[PDB]
RNA sequence: GUGAAGAGGGAAACAACCCAGACCGCCAGCUAAGGUCCCAAAGUCAUGGUUAAGUGGGAAACGAUGUGGGAAGGCCCAGACAGCCAGGAUGUUGGCUUAGAAGCAGCCAUCAUUUAAAGAAAGCGUAAUAGCUCACUGGUCGAGUCGGCCUGCGCGGAAGAU
RNA sequence: GAUGUCGGCUCAUCACAUCCUGGGGCUGAAGUAGGUCCCAAGGGUAUGGCUGUUCGCCAUUUAAAGUGGUACGCGAGCUGG
């Protein structure tokens, strides 16, 4: 998985929202891996993503994180009764929102990068796109 | 695919230019035989020694006849006997034997001067340090 | 070949041709890493 | 298609001539020979033909290519046809001429009666090695492609005829 | 015109280097054998002549936008070009150091600081006198035209003999 | 050092913005310097595919509507919310 | 909202969908969602774009030299790019190891050199020493080609009880 | 207002993702034998035991000992342990 050091929340919802969060740009790098889509990760997959780029460039620059999971997720057991309860906590997700972004670089050799990106959406549940940001 | 290159290279010792084991395979698949090699490298002043691997380059044709072009002693052979010693480094830039001195690489450079086309008597040298630095020797004056 | 899907390349006459509907990697002196599918 | 778009590499002594998306080269030596190309856009000249783009059942120079090599092809068929050393790897199998029919098989003491279409013949020195004669650069080859269509050649050691591209690549075992 | 520093460097720069040589040797590629044009330019420095292996798609625009040295037969299909601004009898001595190696008969014709010269009349050259001598057998326009063709018919007996 | 094109617009509504977006046209606005916040559009493919360049925003900006070019600076972009293309630029007068 | 407490129209249909709110009668007409070769009422629609796969008209990741369009871009008739042919070189059959181990059996030097040329080598290989293709060079060669990106379409992924 | 169960037998049948021969690719397959492997539903596709048992354990057959389904196939079929 991926985890912080400390938390405040323990039980949380499945977490539906309304539309978007507002980081379709981008702003860490001068290009990214754009999500063109909402979903789940599950937090071994952004370790897997960044564990993944890192095995194909072997950091020639800085890494830029833009997921992180925030909600706890439970689950009840396959054999007996669901809907009445609450089981035990089995995952920690990370929301994954419309056009969201997810990784970027700019130390990094942008043509490198990009094959980092496009290995590292190959471990992602649906469809990415690579953006540039040709602005400020 | 062509079977037969031109211009292939071989540097062999006087006493082991027939006996096929030193070759390995690589004359007798270019079409030319043993004991005309031999012959053919018999025929130069420098290439008598026994024991001193002397280079001589052949061009094969496409009939599998042969002509040759015989050559000065290598860098190799005169590096060796130049820093008094007799058996390299193993793996040199970390292990060495011995050292060579500058001025020692241009009179080298110019029994050479028939198997080297470099165009200053410095490119010369310097094509030839690589040769002594394999073998364990620091080049400098 | 293998039952595989998404060809690779492996080697520099790699030319990769569908043939009735499944790629084939080429091979001319080296199948040892040919295709069927992609 | 950079090829479609090409000095053809027929001469003026050979008069070829176009009829719709069938062409049929004509001239001095060999035979009356042709060929197929659908979907394509043809210009006549006058007998270097020229090629270009078409959406049929092409998806655009998909045969304009085509057209100009088969053409050409053609061509060399009729002033002196194309490679015709065929040739076998192995013991048993036959590659050995008789007459009209060309003797192989599988292995076995019994031939499959392979045979050639008129305007091609063939004869052999050895009953292996096979000298192919006629006036197209289709034919030696389409009499080639059957010839083969019967023992096949084996992987790592041929074992069968041996033409153009074949079976006997070989591969590797050891290194490290 | 530019683009490349390997072929289009090599466009404003084949035929006027030989224009600016005194003896210049205009021979067939792929006949007289890359490789032996690599194991001659040993002895090649040994003289001062260079040698550059070029295109017919270099020559065929040496001529509009960069002068030529008035010869097109021998740009026609591969063409070596040796060629000297020092010791003009050396660019052609070397062109007979070939054969050993593969044929020195490769010659189609040559260039003399502009003049057309033929491949049977430059030989005279690779004899290899003193520098000196080589200029007084052979010339441009600015004396072989005017007073050595008539050496060149009176002296049909050989090549040496002819001079300008 | 960039040179792109823009056509004069100006619009508060949702029919009016949407009626771009369904398009492949979307708007910019210069503000500040000697003149009011200028309301353009431009075009999706004119920074995407015409332009894979890190210039317009680390370069001055030749932008040509009415005749006019002033010399202008990028400032922060709004994206799209499921493709790459441009929902909206900021630009401050250069 | 609709069914529940609504007919008809369209949907392989139903008790809830998309259109609409059945007074009835009318060999009248229109419009809606939906359709327009035949089943079946009207477009084998005119104009442009693209696929050769019954994809269309069942769906993802995904990958690649499958294919096209488009503007910007390296090469761009001063001659390309890939490929096929040819050279594939000089010190270097370097040092160690060894029959040979010579970029390619193993390990270290992984460089230098004449350069209009050849990486102390990308891929292969009689299982290994050999031999071989390969850019770049020079043949073939006189017009497109490939990387990025936006974008149409293809591909295999996409095998089940009448 | 439920179609009547297990295990075994009767009786089968249909989906092919084929147990097998057959055509064909690869192999870190020398040849051979194998592994790998696409194409393909046509046909053939075994039997006793102890136990109310599937599975179990044991012996055997054939070149061979399959995949998957059937109100946990079929009680307006059989037994009824």
């Amino acid at each position: 998985m991926l985890q912080p050091k400390r938390t405040k929340f323990r039980k949380m919802h499945k977490g539906r929202n309304r539309g978007l969060a507002q980081g379709t740009d981008v702003s860490f790098g001068s290009f990214g891996l754009k999500a063109v889509g909402r979903g789940r990760l599950t937090a071994r997959q952004i370790e897997a993503a960044r564990r993944a780029m890192t095995r194909a460039v072997k950091r020639q620059g800085k890494i830029w994180i833009r997921v992180f999971p925030d909600k706890p997720i439970t689950e009840k057991p396959l054999a007996v009764r669901m809907g009445k309860g609450k089981g035990n906590v089995e995952y920690w997700v990370a929301l994954i929102q419309p056009g969201k972004v997810l990784y970027e670089m700019d130390g990094v050799p942008e043509e490198l990068a990009r094959e980092a990106f496009k290995l590292a959406a190959a471990k992602l549940p649906i469809k990415t796109t690579f953006v540039t940001k040709t602005v400020m | 695919a062509k079977k037969v290159q031109a211009y292939v290279k071989l540097q062999v010792a006087a006493g082991m230019a027939n006996p096929s084991p030193p070759v390995g395979p690589a004359l007798g698949q270019q079409g030319v035989n043993i004991m005309e090699f031999c012959k053919a490298f018999n025929a130069k002043t420098d290439s008598i020694e026994k024991g001193l691997p002397i280079p001589v380059v052949i061009t094969v044709y496409a009939d599998r006849s042969f002509t040759f072009v015989t050559k000065t002693p290598p860098a190799a052979v005169l590096l060796k006997k130049a820093a008094g010693i007799k058996s390299g480094s193993g793996k040199p830039n970390k292990d060495k034997v011995g050292k060579i001195s500058r001025a020692q690489l241009q009179e080298i450079a110019q029994t050479k001067a028939a198997d080297m086309t470099g165009a200053d008597i410095e490119a010369m040298t310097r094509s030839i340090e690589g040769t002594a630095r394999s073998m364990g020797l620091v080049v400098e004056d | 070949m293998k039952v595989r899907a998404s060809v690779k390349k492996l080697c520099r006459n790699c030319k990769i041709v569908k043939r009735d509907g499944v790629i084939r990697v080429i091979c001319s002196a080296e199948p040892k890493h040919k295709q069927r599918q992609g | 298609s950079r090829v479609a778009k090409a000095p053809v590499v027929v001469p003026a002594g050979v008069d070829v001539k176009i009829n719709g998306q069938v062409i049929t080269i004509k001239g001095k030596n060999g035979e009356l020979t042709r060929t197929l190309n659908d979907a394509v856009e043809v210009k006549h000249a006058d007998n270097t033909l020229t090629f270009g783009p078409r959406d049929g059942y092409a998806d655009g120079w998909a045969q304009a290519g085509t057209a100009r090599a088969l053409l050409n092809s053609m061509v060399i068929g009729v002033t002196e046809g194309f490679t015709k050393k065929l040739q076998l790897v192995g013991v048993g199998y036959r590659a050995a001429v008789k007459g009209n029919v060309i003797n192989l098989s599988l292995g076995f003491s019994h031939p499959v009666d392979h045979q050639l279409p008129a305007g091609i013949t063939a004869e052999c020195p050895t009953q292996t090695e096979i000298v192919l004669k006629g006036a197209d650069k289709q034919v030696i080859g389409q009499v080639a492609a059957d010839l083969r269509a019967y023992r096949r050649p084996e992987p790592y050691k041929g074992k069968g005829v041996r033409y153009a591209d074949e079976v006997v690549r070989t591969k590797e075992a050891k290194k490290k | 015109a530019l683009n490349l520093q390997d072929k289009q460097a090599i466009v404003a720069e084949v035929s006027e280097v030989a224009k600016g040589a005194l003896s210049a040797v205009v021979a067939d590629s792929r006949g007289v054998t890359v490789d032996k044009m690599t194991e001659l330019r040993k002895a090649g420095r040994e003289a001062g002549v260079y040698m550059r292996v070029v295109r017919n798609t270099l020559l065929r625009r040496a001529v509009e936008g960069t002068p030529f040295e008035c010869l097109k037969d021998a740009f026609v299909g591969p063409t070596l070009i040796a060629y000297s601004m020092e010791h003009p009898g050396a660019a052609a001595r070397l062109f007979k150091e070939f054969a050993k190696a593969n044929a020195k008969f490769e010659v189609k014709a040559a260039a003399f600081e502009g003049e057309l010269i033929p491949a049977s009349q430059i030989d005279r050259l690779a004899t290899l006198p003193t520098y000196e001598e080589a200029i007084a057998r052979l010339m441009a326009t600015m004396k072989e035209a005017s007073a050595g063709k008539l050496v060149r018919t009176l002296a049909a007996v050989r090549d040496a003999k002819e001079a300008a | 050092m960039f040179t792109i094109n823009a056509e004069v617009r100006k619009e508060q509504g949702k029919g009016a913005s949407r009626r771009l977006r369904a398009a492949n046209k979307f708007p910019a606005i210069i503000y500040g310097g000697k003149e009011a916040p200028l309301a353009i559009e431009l075009d999706h493919d004119k920074v995407m595919n015409m332009q894979a360049k890190a210039e317009f925003y680390s370069e001055v900006l030749t932008i040509v509507v009415d005749g006019k070019e002033i010399k202008v600076k990028a400032q922060d972009v709004q994206r799209h919310p499921y493709k790459p293309k441009l929902q909206h630029i900021d630009f401050v007068r250069a």
